[PDB]
């Protein structure tokens, strides 16, 4: 009865677990979003000289 | 008993404000929702 | 089919008075072993739930033991606290006492007034009582002295149901105007407002725009009436999933892993938090709209799911798949 408890317990944790990530999921990446974000920042820089 | 990326620690620790850093969490669950609830936002 | 024929204009009328009786509200005991339904007429039934329940039980069992006449028009809500029974009627709220209302006596201890009263929410850590209704305003009163103390306008229309949850905001609140509102009672200000219809995920025009119940995880909420059934992630306000279901849900609550709703349709919805429809328990009303978990310590044997709506009678869950026996009021 106990370990059933804890297991249920440990089942709603997966369960929010799996709701927050899914959403996260309809976002796009981080780190190609980094990548992107410091071409655009060089591209940015380049025509904010050339301006 | 069937069920169904990340930060650095430190780095989630120091940069996220107090509001989502929940220093009341300092268990590993309510940690991991701010964990995932930053990369979120 | 026809068993009891009545044949008499009083017998008639009483017929008459149990097919067109809905019941509003339901409280517990501070042991498992009463309940307490309000009316439509705005009476009171007292069901012996631990005799119901019990091995030896009559059908003359399945009866109110004391039912009284409380309240002018219909009771909206009750509440229960460790010796009251806070009752709200027409546009007051009375107190009654478990104790005294068993017996022939039936007194009431107060008579408070601040329209109608549609949630009573009982505060812990502070004696206090909020009310909400169509003053759409929430009061807070305090319990030992009638007193009212912080008054609360940010509904644009009337306030159907509220929340608590324990942190720096503590309070939720749901109207007819379509927005869950965050009341901080420190500062007694307004911190966060959720508003369902707007985004396009929940809105579904044809009903309209009404929240008819809200639940509380202290993280997360569940938000059900007009719109849809929405799972919310507080503090970001976002929708994480969504409950495919038709009818409207007049309640919703968070039960062990599980969420339980009940609406216009005749059965009670048992939801997983992923989204995925675990079970439909059929009830005997057409509609239901108040469910009671009855967890209580000091009476494991009154651990029963009760549901009520528009019937006169109350369906009581001893198993979460099959409907045990129902209450006639």
């Amino acid at each position: 009865k106990k370990q059933i408890l804890q297991a249920k317990r440990i089942r709603k944790n997966r369960q929010e677990y799996d709701a927050l990530a899914k959403v996260i999921q309809h976002h796009p990446d981080r780190h190609e979003t980094l990548k992107e974000l410091e071409a655009l920042g060089k591209e940015l820089e380049h025509l904010s000289h050339i301006k | 008993l069937e069920f169904k990326d990340l930060v650095s620690l430190e780095e989630f620790y120091k940069e996220a404000p107090p509001d989502i850093s929940k220093a009341e969490v300092t268990d590993p669950h309510q940690q991991t929702l701010a964990r995932l609830d930053w990369e979120l936002e | 089919v026809p068993l009891a024929v009545p044949l008499g204009q009083t017998e008639v009328f009483q017929a008459l008075q149990r097919l067109h009786m809905t019941i509003f509200s339901q409280s517990v005991s501070p042991c498992g072993k009463f309940l307490a339904a309000g009316n439509n007429y705005g009476q009171i039934a007292i069901f012996s739930l631990s005799s119901a329940l019990s091995s030896e039980a009559k059908e003359e069992s399945k009866k109110p033991v004391v039912t009284f006449q409380a309240h002018d028009g219909p009771v909206y809500s009750m509440v229960s606290t460790d010796r009251h029974l806070l009752s709200a009627g027409d546009g007051e709220v009375k107190a009654w006492l478990w104790a005294e209302m068993l017996k022939k006596g039936c007194k009431e201890l107060w008579r408070r007034q601040p329209p109608e009263i549609n949630a009573l929410l009982l505060v812990p850590k502070e004696n206090s009582l909020i009310l909400a209704g169509g003053d759409c305003q929430l009061h807070t009163m305090d319990l030992e002295t009638g007193t009212f103390t912080r008054v609360l306008r940010g509904h644009t229309d009337y306030i159907h149901c509220l929340a608590l949850r324990e942190r720096s905001p503590e309070v939720l609140s749901g109207g007819e105007d379509g927005a869950v509102r965050l009341w901080d009672l420190r500062t007694a200000k307004e911190v966060q407002t959720i508003e369902v219809y707007k985004h396009e995920e929940c809105s579904r025009p044809h009903n309209g725009r009404w929240i008819g119940c809200l639940a509380t995880d202290s993280d997360w909420m569940v938000c059900g009436g007009g719109p849809a059934l929405t799972l919310w992630h507080l503090r970001s306000s976002t929708p994480t999933t969504i409950f495919p279901i038709r009818a409207p849900q007049k309640h919703v609550t968070f039960y062990q892993d599980l969420i339980l709703s009940a609406g216009q349709g005749r059965c009670v919805n048992q939801w997983q938090l992923s989204g995925e429809l675990k079970a439909q328990v059929p009830g005997s009303s057409p509609g239901l709209l108040s469910l009671s978990l009855n967890q209580q310590p000091a009476a494991p044997e009154c651990k029963v799911l009760t549901a009520a709506g528009n019937s006169c009678r109350v369906d009581v869950f001893t198993n979460l798949g099959y409907r045990a026996f129902s209450l006639s009021f």
